[PDB]
């Protein structure tokens, strides 16, 4: 964007301090947060 | 696999722009207008 | 009570509702607002017969938005003196005029609207907002 070869950055962008300091955003179009992912489960004990 | 946990720091998304370009005001207004027509919810339920 | 009539000194038109901002009466003590709050300035025009002076019955304010406003005011070194609402809840185009807090801001003398506001395609053409600082929306309420 900043050099000479872009005008809109339609992409998974995200608001923060420095990027909003150096360019002007618009109103947000999604309110996603930051979260964590792990793997699912399986059956269990009692054996014999 | 599955996602767990809560949401820490929660920014938003957004279409970026240049600094002082003629579009910014109108593009922000268009995003805000479309966000109150179910359009964002419509596309979210269509794809995500 | 001219508030010491004496370029960073601006009015702040606020409102009290929810755990966002709550207004309490002055701490009795000796007639002064307690600590951990900022002195608000309630305005009363309850005189329904004569054009009496507005009621300058001061009070105290505390909550979410006032705390964030204090943090911001410290952050950029500007002085402030809060001031409550006189008529209307928030503001609405009532036959081509804003009757409320946004009307107070657009009609000068306010220069801020910190409170419980909603960003919409209805006031961006008269005032202009900042980045939202809480996720609002429309949801439901059903008993479990």
């Amino acid at each position: 964007l900043l050099s000479g070869q872009a005008d809109m950055i339609v992409a998974p962008l995200t608001i923060n301090n420095e990027r909003a300091q150096y360019i002007e955003f618009s109103k947000p179009f999604k309110y996603q947060g930051l979260t964590i992912l792990v793997k699912k489960e399986i059956p269990r004990s009692t054996l014999d | 696999l599955v996602t767990t946990g809560e949401l820490f720091f929660r920014s938003g998304f957004g279409i970026g722009m240049r600094k002082d370009s003629p579009w910014k005001q109108n593009v922000s207004l268009s995003i805000l207008k479309s966000h109150e027509n179910g359009f964002m919810e419509d596309l979210d339920k269509t794809w995500v | 009570y001219y508030v010491w009539p004496r370029d960073d000194h601006l009015s702040i038109v606020t409102l009290e509702e929810a755990p966002f901002v709550i207004v309490e009466s002055v701490d009795p003590l000796s007639g002064t607002c307690m600590r951990n709050t900022v002195p608000c300035e309630k305005r009363i025009v309850t005189e329904n017969k004569t054009d009496e002076e507005p009621g300058y019955i001061k009070k105290c304010c505390k909550g979410f938005c006032i705390d964030i406003l204090k943090k911001i005011s410290k952050s950029v070194k500007f002085t402030y003196d809060l001031y409550l609402v006189t008529n209307g809840k928030h503001g609405k185009k009532i036959n081509g005029t804003w009757n409320g807090m946004i009307g107070e801001v657009v009609m000068k003398r306010a220069y801020m609207a910190v409170g419980s506001l909603t960003i919409n395609e209805e006031r961006s053409e008269v005032v202009d907002f900042s980045v939202p600082f809480i996720e609002t929306g429309i949801s439901v309420m059903v008993s479990r």
